[PDB]
This record gives C-alpha cells, structure tokens and sequence, in this order.
C-alpha cells in the first residue's frame, strides 16, 4: 500500500 | 524522582492514545488503544513497569485512580498508585504541550503509515531521540543510573 | 556492546511469543503474536528502537533477516539489520535456555492472568528484576549510561 | 473471573 507497515 | 511517571491520554482519529510520561526526563512510552478502560490501562502499567524501574504512577484521571483493575496491576508490578492532581500548575501546560507536540509529530509521518499505532511508535521514537544538548532517552538512562550507582 | 539485540521467537499455547534480548545485560521486551510475519516482527522493532538505542538487531531466522518489510523498520529507526548466525555456539544455549526460563515463569504465573499476553508480560517483569547481585535491568542501564558518559 | 487481567 506504500506505506513503512504495508509495503504493498 | 527517578521512579516517577505521570499517565496522560490523548485522542486523535476517534482513538486513544495512552502515554506514560517520566516526569524527570521527559522520555515516553505510548500505545494506542480503542478506548481507555482500567483493563488497557492496567496492561499498559504491567508493560512498563517491566521495562524500567517504576516506583510511582501519577495517573492519568479519577477513573483510573478509582479503577481496582488498574490498583490491582499497580500492586502486582510494586507500583505506589498516584492521583495526578497538578499540585504544580506547570504540570498541566508540559502535558498540554507534550501532547500538542505528540500530535504534529504523528501528523509530520501520518502518511508513512497506514495505521495510527505505527504513526505514533514513530512519534514516540522522533520525541525520545530528539536533544534539546541530550536526549529524553538519554536523560531517562543517566537519571536511573546515577541512582543505582 | 550496548546497542546490540538479538531477536527471538518461541511458542506456547498455539501462539508466538517474540522476544528481543539486549546482548550484554540479559534485558528482555517481549509480546506476543498469533504467528510472527515481518510486519509484526517490523511493528515489534520500532517499537524497541523508540524505547532504547539500538544500533544492531540479529534476527532470529532467515524470513525476518529477508522480509523487506523488518529491513524498511529497520531503515526507519537506524538499525543496523544483521543475521543472527551463532558464530559463537554459547548463544544458541543462552537462547534456548532464557526460553525455557520464561515458559518457567509463565506457567509460575498462568493461572493468575486470563490472557497469555499478561502472563508474558509477567513474566517479563519478572526475569528483568531478577537479582543474579545486579538485575538485568540494571544492568542494562548501567551499560548504556556508561557508554553516553 | 479472579484473574489480575480480569478481576471478575
Ligand atoms: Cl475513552
Ligand atoms: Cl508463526
């Protein structure tokens, strides 16, 4: 999801 | 005074966040939470008080004070459980500022992080790290072991 | 010496208790998960590196040493990500010997939590307190505070 | 439940 805890 | 901590609960996003403050240092610990009940907040004490020496806890409001889960957990972790009456005024506005400096933190990374929990372990990490110089995270270490010693 | 973790998995109850041990003092954190995946390994990490300075981190198995994931929390709170290969064999029997000091303790104090997750944050408090006489959470202050000094 | 998590 492009974030630091949800790289997808 | 190096075993004193003061609780303080903020919201931010419909949820709650939970912050133990040590009064001397200023370091933190937070965690959020769906709401703050004495179970949350008697698990939160157990979790600190494990993790650094805990000698007294200012809590946060008369619910906990009042609260037989959150005396319960104070007296398993050999914690002298506080009211936080501000005796001090400048207690109230620290707190006050902490938690509006706690606030644009999570806002400055909120977008590096899909969930809150994650946004606000790194508003706790940029807080402890930031010198003012030292650290709260190295104030809190020096003032424990300057007692030990 | 006084940034340097080691990571730590283990089992009990059909859930996953992960654990970070500082190295020279014996210090734990721990909490427990339903199955250890990198984005609870990496959450576990921020988490520690908020609450002390932590310059090196060892896994505890090859999945975490990949996970990008565990590899971007440990870019985000400058740590320095390392296997956990046991070059010296002692490690490997100091680990398996504090696991099984803690399935100790916990069954010690089981029946007085409902959930796993308070027993294990008992027994946290409990093996960090623990006098051997200076406690591993002396210890670990007294190393890091002499290191800043 | 008289358990220190769960006084009940
Ligand atoms: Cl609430
Ligand atoms: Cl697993």
């Amino acid at each position: 999801a492009t974030k630091i805890d949800n790289l997808d | 005074s190096p075993g004193i901590w003061q609780l303080d609960c903020t919201h931010l996003e419909g949820k709650v966040i939970l912050v133990a403050v040590h009064v001397a240092s200023g370091y933190i610990e937070a965690e959020v939470i769906p709401a703050e009940t004495g179970q949350e907040t008697a698990y939160f004490l157990l979790k600190l008080a494990g993790r650094w020496p805990v000698k007294t806890v200012h809590t946060d409001n008369g619910s906990n004070f009042t609260s037989t889960t959150v005396k319960a957990a104070c007296w398993w972790a050999g914690i002298k459980q506080e009211d936080g009456i501000p005796y001090n005024p400048q207690s109230q506005g620290v707190i006050e500022s902490m938690n509006k400096e706690l606030k644009k933190i999570i806002g400055q990374v909120r977008d590096q992080a899909e969930h809150l929990k994650t946004a606000v372990q790194m508003a706790v990490f940029i807080h402890n790290h930031k010198r003012k110089g030292y650290s709260a995270g190295e104030r809190i270490v020096d003032i424990i072991a300057t007692d030990i010693q």
